[PDB]
């Protein structure tokens, strides 16, 4: 389940810049984002 | 949950106790007891009421004496209210075996007090349901108390309870503004049976009887005992005159 | 919340209000204790309406200690749990 | 008297009304004298709860040292007072060994200067089994590399922290790790190792929370 | 009254049994594994810890696994409040023994008389019986090597491999089958490393979680010697077994 | 299995009820008190209601007498917190002929305190209704106030309070230490510092009292004494006149 | 065995030998008898070492545990109190001789306790069997306002005075001193005036001199 | 008379373990958060102190007290029954041994008298077991410095470090990664600071953080002078002014 919300948030970094290109960058805010919501509560 | 009120110890929720609210309605069972303390002493009244025929005129004391300086009487349940003076009976040979001259008035009531808050931290033992109102003459001045079944209790200008607590009780703050100076030992006898009589209206279904004691230093000397003679029958005539 | 987002709480109602330049916000941040933004809104209105029986306009920094304790208590005397077992 | 409030407010008016060298000496009769509790410092007199008001007047003096053309001789002022702590409690080694350096680095200095006291005050971590202040110190040090504008001395500690900071501790303290390499990069002109490792300190900075000076950064 | 908050520990049910006793037997599957054999040679005594991790110290401590007596040694599978209790009895009723007749206590004495603390409170004080359990290893010159276990009921008998704690009915299934009379210590020691592994509810299986008390017999007869494997031996029989 | 409210248990929320209806207790008598921290010694004061006229004004009092080095006020009914009182005294007097010299103020908050430990965890005595709150001034540490709460837990206090209406009078004294960031008051004679605390409840209340509304403690060095009627009167005189 | 003290302004301290007396054959000439009741607190032991090695340790066990418990200084009186009521406990039957030194917040305390339970106070006391010789050369050089230096040489010349003077006391002597500003001072082997010299020749016996009957190796380690 | 009650609180639930036992770790959770740390040169343990009142004094609240001085114990929650644990434990603890072999038990022992208090409490009646869970840390001629978990069913545990009380869960996790063999004791320090300053919600000062080491001995701790043997007591409580010296370090 957490690995599919990754999907979720892959491009959602990507819409701030508009750009049709998802590199690397987009991947590690996405894990670090779906680490925060395990480890709370 | 339920069953708070089963048990002794178990509190409330609102932190209060429902087998001591249970002990205080049996006091109000039983036949009322007035007292009066007085600058010299302390008196003594309590109505006993008369079931049948049967009963022996003046041969019964429910007023339970320790030693020579203090009264006890009581209303409430009449096996409850023995077992405290049985234990105060102790407590006062137990204090003049080792500190010689008898106990004061403020001091027998600590004895009493401690001893009915034992019963309230145990579930093996039941509260005293009975109120014992004790008094005399201690060293310096003179003391009331009144002994609640909840073990609370202070300095009493009077103490009434019974089933005329609610009438008997009420006609004591009338006599504060009687006699806001002072009170005369031989006048509050007469005073003490007509609070008898005018709590009386609840009691006319039955027969009642009149038996006062008092302690002074004027005349008895530290003495406590009962009224006789002519000095009983004049003060039922003045009582009985105002009904 | 944190220190953090609750002092972008402050700072935004306070430009619409009317505070004395030496009250000093930071000092009931650190005091925060479970709070929320419907408590953060009352304490600025209660601040002020305390000041018009004070003789008051602007909001001091003492009214901003007396008013936070009304709405800081969260069910009734206990707090949630207060202290003790 | 022994009053320390006579002796360093005095010290700090004969600056500006004659000279910083008469305050200067005021600063340097401390050193045996005004006597303290608990055990002494430098062996001549007793310091201890007052260390913080004998490490002021360096910190006073700290700002005079540029006119006067100390730069040169700061390089082993500091240390020196790693060896007078060692006689009392170790509580004030701490403030002592950074402190300093935060006023040290403020003022305008060689930049060869500033590396050389880092680098010293490492050395006192390597011999001990100290940690956390040999990271504290190694993030710093690495910055003043940057100011050189050389990237053999700036890679060598970013690299060695990276692999470390990683799986161990002080993650609130990685940011400021992959920030400092941000900045290596650009200089270079790498736009893919400098938005990299952004993108690293920007993910902790979310989780622990960071203060105003690094957020801002 | 006291007779209503009293919940009636000790009372026979209508199938026969005792209310406290039967749940009593459910906390051994709640705690780790001791799985005792007996060789010819000697006795080999296996036993895995429960909630551990990195933090565990595993310098010096045994949870599972102590000591009564020279000769005489003990696993532990249960909870340990309750162990300590029986444990320290132990030890004071094994030298009571050795006080008075000045020789060394058997494991069948030394049973029955800690059995009977835990059928005293199945009977009279109506308190809560022991929901700890032991095994009872130790050497004698008249029955030889003997092993013996207990239960939260007070009964012992006699095994040549018993398995108590999680997963009781699955270890005693491979043991039974794989058990031989002429088994020496050292193909004794296999036999539980294999047990252990398949019983477990992890993947792998390291030295950190286990226990291993053996008793050993040197070259002089009549006199046996407890050791009790360190972690750094624990770590070697691992690698010549192939368990790893 | 709903008893297992009744008595002191795990729960399933980890939490004990009867200690948390121990604390509700002591509302029933509603009855506030405060005391803060002198100079050199200590003052308490409290508040005074007698419910009847018959009542002997010097024969109630919430503030009782455990020592003469040592004075005590208790919140919540009298029986609970005469139980504890007269067990007080036993530990006073046990520390001076078996261990030393007279017992300090914070030995005796211990000691209560653990006393009432032993019976919450024993699940066959109830918990006390009351809170102990000790006053006294040591040799050593200066003046000090120490309040055992009814679940044995005993912590120092700067300026203490109690009753339902305690968090509005923790307010009072809160406030006046953060202006002046002194942790106790630093008028040296006793007199100034009871006119001080009298101050402070009187607005905190919003109501003015007599000399039989207020009993007010004090607490010297090595000495203890209540304050009569004519000696609370005389300080509710200086402080019409300054304020 | 003799001990001693004196009681100066600014503390209080006291002395005792190293020579155990057991009857006409002493068996031990150095040993430790200034018991430590607590870290502040200092005691004597005198007559029967026997009774004193154990009462100071049961006494004073409770003693640093009530310390701990009040989290305060442990007192002199509050020390003597506890001892005084035990001895009493057994009626007397267990003969002791202590003097219990030290000070606290509230001044400076000397006492000394008897077998019974009695107890004394004074600025100067001694105990045991060489308390009389050790008495007369301190009411004879003492006097008001002593400093720290005059009490260690009054206190040292009372036990000297007993080594000379009394069967029972004898080699080395222990001076504990006690000061309120600072912590507790123990010398030991503060004076020796008793050095043996070397003797004439030498006893040690060449290898071989004693026969041996059967020799034999115990197993230590298991 | 006197107590009609003989049976025992405790009883095996149905599930197989016992009810008390296991409301009883649940209260541990419901109090303030206490920790410590194991290293090569002492033993590091810090905990919080929570005011219930503002004008509450932080000084007469000790949270740390000493058992012998070579061993230190910290609590988690307001500790209700731990002043009666530690009172029957110094008993216990001189009692079987400076009263019998005349020094103090090593930390091994003493966790083993600690627990056997506990123990009782789950089986004889009339009581009902304790609802705190300590921390025996000391250091011995043997085992050296150790750090045993009481728990508060009655069993004891070792371990390196550990974190118990409401911020059991993230605290104890975040010193698994932040501790290794080669620790000093001023190094344990700072992990004790990270971690617990993530843990306070409330004022983070000083005062309403009591940090208890274990260093040498220290012969000013003493109080006498002049014998060798004794150099002092190696368990030390930090002042307010000293603890706040560590804080700014971080």
């Amino acid at each position: 389940a957490d690995v599919k919300g990754v999907c979720t948030e892959a491009g959602m970094y990507a819409l701030r810049e508009r750009r049709i290109h998802v590199t690397q960058e987009d991947f590690e805010l996405a894990v670090g984002k779906v680490m925060n919501k395990n480890q709370e509560t | 949950g339920t069953g708070y009120d089963l048990s002794n110890s178990v509190f409330s929720p609102d932190g209060r106790n429902f087998q001591v609210e249970y002990a205080v309605k049996a006091v109000e069972n039983g036949t009322t007891s007035i007292g009066i303390k007085c600058n010299d002493g302390v008196v003594f009244a309590v109505e006993k009421l008369i079931t049948s025929k049967l009963l022996v005129p003046q041969k019964n004391v429910k007023i339970q004496v320790v030693d020579r300086h203090i009264g006890c009487v009581y209303s409430g349940l009449i096996p409850d209210g023995r077992h405290l003076v049985n234990r105060g009976r102790e407590e006062a040979a137990s204090f003049k075996k080792l500190y010689k001259t008898p106990i004061p008035i403020p001091a027998f009531a600590d004895r009493l007090g401690q001893y009915v808050q034992a019963h309230t931290l145990y579930n093996s033992v039941r509260p005293f349901g009975v109120s014992t109102i004790f008094g005399g003459v201690d060293k310096n001045g003179a003391h009331l108390y009144m002994l609640e079944p909840s073990g609370s209790y202070w300095g009493y200008k009077g103490a009434a309870t019974g089933k005329g607590r609610q009438s008997a009780k009420a006609e004591l703050e009338k006599l504060v503004d009687h006699h806001p100076e002072g009170l005369s030992a031989r006048e509050a006898v007469k005073q003490a049976a007509k609070i008898i009589y005018l709590a009386h209206e609840d009691n006319k279904e039955k027969d009642f009887e009149l038996e006062i004691s008092w302690c002074s230093l004027s005349e008895t000397n530290g003495l406590h005992k009962f009224v006789k003679g002519d000095l009983l029958q004049e003060a039922i005539d003045f009582a009985q005159k105002e009904i | 919340r944190d220190r953090r987002e609750r002092r972008l709480i402050f700072g935004t109602i306070a430009s619409k209000m009317s505070l004395a330049p030496e009250a000093d916000l930071d000092s009931l941040i650190i005091r925060n204790d479970s709070l929320s933004g419907a408590v953060i809104a009352a304490i600025m209105q209660e601040a002020g309406l305390r000041a018009v029986r004070k003789n008051r306009y602007v909001i001091l920094q003492s009214d901003l200690e007396e008013a936070y304790a009304t709405q800081v208590k969260t069910d009734n005397t206990v707090d949630k749990f207060d202290f003790y077992k | 008297m022994s009053l320390p409030g006579s002796k360093l407010e005095e010290a700090r008016r004969l600056v500006n009304e004659k000279q910083y060298n008469e305050a200067e000496q005021v600063y340097l009769s401390l050193l045996d004298k005004d006597s303290s509790q608990s055990s002494a410092a430098a062996g001549a007199s007793v310091d201890d709860k007052r260390r913080n008001e004998q490490e002021t007047s360096i910190l006073e003096l700290g700002q005079l040292y540029v006119t006067m053309g100390a730069k040169d001789k700061l390089r082993e002022f500091i240390p020196h007072s790693t060896e007078y702590m060692m006689q009392f409690a170790k509580s004030k080694t701490v403030k002592v060994l950074k402190t300093l350096i935060e006023k040290f680095e403020q003022v305008p200095d060689s930049l060869d200067d500033q590396i050389f006291v880092c680098e010293k005050s490492i050395e006192f971590a390597k011999r001990e089994k100290r940690v956390f202040l040999k990271h504290s110190l190694s993030i710093k040090l690495a910055t003043l590399h940057y100011q050189k504008k050389q990237y053999k001395d700036s890679l060598a500690l970013i690299n060695d922290l990276l692999r470390e900071f990683k799986k161990l501790d002080d993650k609130p303290s990685l940011v400021d790790v992959h920030l400092l390499e941000s900045k290596v990069y650009h200089k270079l002109r790498n736009l893919a190792k400098s938005k990299a490792s952004l993108t690293a300190a920007r993910t902790a900075a979310n989780s622990i929370y960071c203060p105003t000076q690094t957020v801002a950064e | 009254g006291s007779r209503r908050y009293d919940s009636r520990t000790t009372i026979f049910s209508p199938e026969g049994r005792l209310y406290q006793v039967e749940y009593a037997l459910e906390s051994i599957s709640h705690a780790g594994t001791a799985i005792g054999i007996m060789a010819s040679d000697g006795i080999v005594l296996a036993a895995e810890r429960k909630v551990t991790s990195t933090l565990l110290e595993q310098d010096t401590s045994t949870e599972k696994l102590y000591k009564l007596n020279d000769k005489i040694a003990v696993a532990v599978a249960g909870l340990t409040a309750d162990a300590e209790i029986l444990i320290n009895t132990a030890r004071i009723h094994a030298q009571n023994y050795l006080k008075t007749y000045n020789e060394d206590i058997p494991v069948e004495i030394l049973v029955r008389r800690l059995s009977d603390i835990k059928q005293g409170y199945t009977q009279h004080g109506g308190l809560r019986p022991f929901g700890v359990s032991f095994i009872y290893a130790g050497y004698d010159d008249r029955y030889g090597y003997q092993l013996y276990t207990s239960n939260p009921s007070g009964n012992y008998t006699g095994w040549k491999a018993i398995s108590v704690g999680a997963n009781t009915s699955a270890a005693q299934t491979l043991l039974q089958m794989d058990y031989k009379d002429d088994m020496k210590v050292d193909d004794a020691i296999e036999l539980a490393l294999k047990t252990l592994s398949k019983t477990t509810d992890s993947s792998a299986l390291t030295y950190d979680r286990l226990e291993f008390a053996t008793i050993r017999k040197g070259a002089n007869d009549g006199e046996v010697y407890q050791k009790i494997f360190k972690p750094q031996e624990i770590k070697d029989i691992l690698v010549k077994t192939g368990i790893t | 299995a709903g008893y297992d409210r009744h008595i002191t248990i795990f729960s399933p929320e980890g939490r004990l009820y009867q200690v948390e209806y121990a604390f509700k207790a002591t509302n029933q008598t509603n009855i506030n008190s405060l005391a803060v921290r002198g100079k050199d010694c200590t003052v308490v004061i409290s508040q005074k209601k007698v419910p009847d006229k018959l009542l002997d004004p010097t024969t109630v009092s919430y503030i009782f007498c455990i020592s003469r080095t040592i004075g005590m006020v208790v919140n919540g009914p009298i029986p609970d917190a005469r139980n504890a009182a007269l067990r007080a005294k036993a530990e006073a007097a046990e520390f001076r002929y078996k261990y030393g010299y007279d017992m300090p103020c914070d030995v005796l908050a211990k000691r209560m305190a653990n006393l009432s430990q032993i019976y919450t965890q024993r699940a066959y005595m109830r918990p006390l209704g009351v809170i102990l709150t000790f006053v006294s001034v040591d040799e050593e540490l200066g003046p000090s106030i120490y309040k055992t709460d009814p679940a044995g837990y005993y912590v120092g206090y700067k300026a203490t309070a109690t009753g339902p209406k305690q968090q509005e009078i923790t307010t009072n004294l809160e406030n006046h230490f953060k202006k002046s960031k002194i942790d106790h008051i630093n008028e040296e004679s006793w007199e100034k510092v009871v006119e001080f605390a009298i101050t402070h409840m009187i607005d905190a209340l919003g109501t003015e009292f007599s000399k039989n509304d207020l009993e007010v403690g004090v607490a010297t060095k090595d000495k203890f004494f209540t304050l009569s009627a004519e000696n609370i009167e005389e300080r509710l005189v200086a402080i019409a006149e300054q304020d | 065995t003799t001990i001693v003290g004196v009681k100066f302004n600014n503390g209080v301290v006291i002395a005792a030998d190293t020579r155990s007396t057991q009857g006409p054959i002493v068996a031990d000439k150095n040993c430790a008898k200034l018991h430590r009741i607590s870290p502040k607190i200092w005691c004597a032991g005198a007559g029967t070492a026997a009774d004193t090695e154990a009462v100071t340790q049961l006494i004073g066990s409770n003693i640093e545990l009530h310390s701990l418990y009040t989290s305060r200084e442990p007192r002199v009186v509050s020390a003597l109190q506890m001892l005084k009521q035990h001895l009493f406990k057994y009626q007397g039957h267990i003969g002791a001789y202590l003097i219990v030194a030290g000070v606290d917040p509230t001044g400076s305390h000397l006492f000394s306790i008897h077998a019974h339970g009695s107890t004394d106070v004074g600025y100067y006391l001694s105990l045991g069997s060489g308390s009389l010789a050790a008495m007369a050369v301190l009411e004879s050089h003492w006097k008001q306002d002593l400093t720290k230096e005059e009490a260690i040489k009054l206190a040292s010349d009372a036990i000297q005075a007993g080594i000379w003077n009394d069967l029972g006391s004898g080699s080395n002597v222990d001076v504990c001193v006690m000061e309120i500003g600072k912590d507790a001072e123990y010398l030991r082997n503060y004076l020796t005036p008793n050095v043996r010299e070397e003797k004439q020749k030498s006893y040690k016996f060449p290898r071989g001199t004693t026969a041996v009957l059967k020799e034999s190796i115990v197993n230590i380690c298991d | 008379m006197t107590d009609r009650y003989s049976f025992s609180l405790t009883t095996f639930s149905p599930s197989g373990k016992l009810g008390q036992i296991d409301y009883a770790l649940t209260a541990v959770k419901q109090g303030v958060t206490s920790l410590g740390i194991k290293a090569t040169n002492g033993v590091v343990i810090a905990t919080e102190k929570k005011s219930s009142s503002p004008l509450a004094m932080s000084e007469t609240l000790s949270k740390v007290s000493l058992l012998t001085p070579d061993i230190g114990a910290v609590y988690s929650g307001m500790g209700p029954d731990y002043r009666v644990l530690v009172d029957k434990s110094r008993k216990v603890a001189h009692t079987s041994y400076k009263r019998i072999y005349g020094e103090y038990p090593p930390t091994k022992l003493l966790v083993s008298e600690v627990a056997k208090i506990m123990q009782e409490a789950t089986q004889s009646g009339g009581v009902r077991p304790f609802g705190v869970s300590l921390l025996i840390a000391g250091h011995d001629e043997f085992n050296g410095f150790s750090l045993y978990q009481v728990d508060p069913s009655g069993s004891y545990f070792p371990w390196k470090a550990t974190a118990i009380g409401k911020g059991s869960v993230a605290a104890k996790t975040f010193l698994e990664k932040r501790w290794n063999d080669e620790l000093e004791l001023e190094d344990a320090i700072h992990i004790a600071l990270l971690t617990l300053k993530e843990s306070v919600e409330g004022e983070f000062n000083g005062d309403t953080i009591e940090l208890a080491i274990i260093g040498d001995e220290n012969p000013d701790l003493l109080g006498y002078t002049g014998i060798p043997t004794d150099k002092g007591p190696r368990f030390r409580k930090l002042t307010s002014q000293e603890i706040n010296d560590r804080l700014e370090a971080l």
